[PDB]
């Protein structure tokens, strides 16, 4: 949808975590320390929100 | 029951080697690893 839409549409820093080993390290903030821009979208489950 | 994941963790890492088999390790999809396969031929009917 974002190519064919005459609004400058953008997208940057697309992030992944991986919530499978649940090691319980900061990979999740170490990651998400390069993140800007003042709308975030989130796709999860409630329990693990 | 909350444990149920925590099972899995020593199952994925887990490298049994000396086997009746001999090194079976589940990959990322659980799948078997490093199995061995035959190359086969037809001649005349008869397999070689």
């Amino acid at each position: 949808t974002i190519e064919n839409s005459f609004v400058g549409w953008e997208l940057e820093e697309v992030l992944l975590l991986d919530m499978s080993l649940d090691d319980g390290d900061s990979k999740i903030q170490n990651q998400l320390k390069k993140l800007q821009s003042p709308i975030i979208l989130l796709y999860c489950t409630k329990e693990e929100a | 029951w909350k444990t149920g994941p925590l099972f899995k963790r020593v199952l994925m890492s887990s490298k049994y080697a000396d086997g009746v088999t001999g090194r079976v390790e589940f990959n990322e999809d659980g799948d078997r690893k490093f199995a061995n396969y035959s190359i086969m031929n037809l001649q005349n009917r008869k397999l070689v």
